[PDB]
């Protein structure tokens, strides 16, 4: 489990960390999920996202 | 944009234009309420710049659009039109009053230098703009899409006589057909990352648009993201 292989399953930003193990981050107006790997809103319209109905 | 599809409205709502004596002569990109970001030779000569967010249909009124003036341009510090109007080809521009945020007016993200190069090299990326639709043709009403493959340095390279440098990147299709035209520079090239698009790219230049052997120029935004981040901070 390392940042070089699939972003260490993070879904925005990936550090290696201590014990073989990673630490995950997202961008500003997201929060890092309970899952420890996904992003979710912290804001009503955070950046970079489509939230029309395409 | 040439060989691109309409935009659905609010696909790309970080994308801006640019309205002067002419119409959509430039693209911009939304980094937050107050600041876009273009190419500086789209402002270089600061003439009276309207910017429009929420923009869809550049001919019609579709109460998404909201205008607004620009207070203050900032080049970037090693922009010098006199030595090259397109190198270090970015700049901020500062709206008078804040946009107000919605799902058609939402900023592009900005990662930090090492993912915003990383997310280049995934090799494909999206621009977006009102520019010429054919090379010396109309310029679009609808906002116009089209995902642009990384071409490699050295291709770039031989398919043109003006110099490249590392501060720069191509993207095009070896066929021709599709690409970046005037009027589509200072827009956004974007990286979707599991559906979350970051700035990868400032469109720059190009020649005879769409022509086979041609491909488009961008400025690498991995180089400026330091420099964007400090200067748009609201805090
Ligand atoms: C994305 C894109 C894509 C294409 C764009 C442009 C932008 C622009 C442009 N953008 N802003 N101002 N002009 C032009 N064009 C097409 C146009 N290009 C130029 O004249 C041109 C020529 C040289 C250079 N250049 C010189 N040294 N570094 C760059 C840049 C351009 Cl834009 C041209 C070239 C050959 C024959 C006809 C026309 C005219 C201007
Ligand atoms: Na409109």
């Amino acid at each position: 489990v390392t940042c070089n292989i699939k972003n260490g399953r993070c879904e925005q930003f990936c550090k290696n960390s201590a014990d073989n193990k990673v630490v995950c981050s997202c961008t500003e107006g997201y929060r890092l999920a309970e899952n420890q790997k996904s992003c979710e809103p912290a804001v009503p319209f955070p950046c970079g996202r489509v939230s029309v109905s395409q | 944009v040439v060989g691109g599809e309409d935009a659905k409205p609010g696909q790309f709502p970080w994308q801006v234009v640019l309205n002067g004596k002419v119409d959509a002569f430039c693209g911009g990109s939304i980094v937050n309420e107050k600041w876009i970001v273009t190419a500086a030779h789209c402002v270089e000569t600061g003439v009276k710049i309207t910017v429009v967010a929420g923009e869809h249909n550049i001919e019609e009124t579709e109460h998404t659009e909201q205008k607004r003036n620009v207070i203050r341009i900032i080049p970037h510090h090693n922009y010098n039109a006199a030595i090259n109007k397109y190198n270090h080809d970015i700049a901020l521009l500062e709206l008078d009053e804040p946009l107000v945020l919605n799902s058609y007016v939402t900023p592009i993200c900005i990662a930090d230098k090492e993912y915003t190069n990383i997310f280049l090299k995934f090799g494909s990326g999206y621009v977006s703009g009102w520019g010429r639709v054919f090379h010396k043709g109309a310029s679009a009403l609808v906002l116009q899409y089209l995902r642009v493959p990384l071409v490699d340095r050295a291709t770039c390279l031989r398919s043109t006589k003006f110099t490249i440098y590392n501060n720069m990147f191509c993207a095009g299709f070896h066929e021709g057909g599709r690409d970046s035209c005037q009027g589509d520079s200072g827009g956004p090239h974007v990286t979707e990352v599991e559906g979350t698009s970051f700035l990868t790219g400032i469109i720059s230049w190009g020649e005879e648009c769409a022509m086979k052997g041609k491909y488009g120029i961008y400025t690498k935004v991995s180089r400026y993201v330091n420099w964007i981040k400090e200067k748009t901070k609201l805090t």
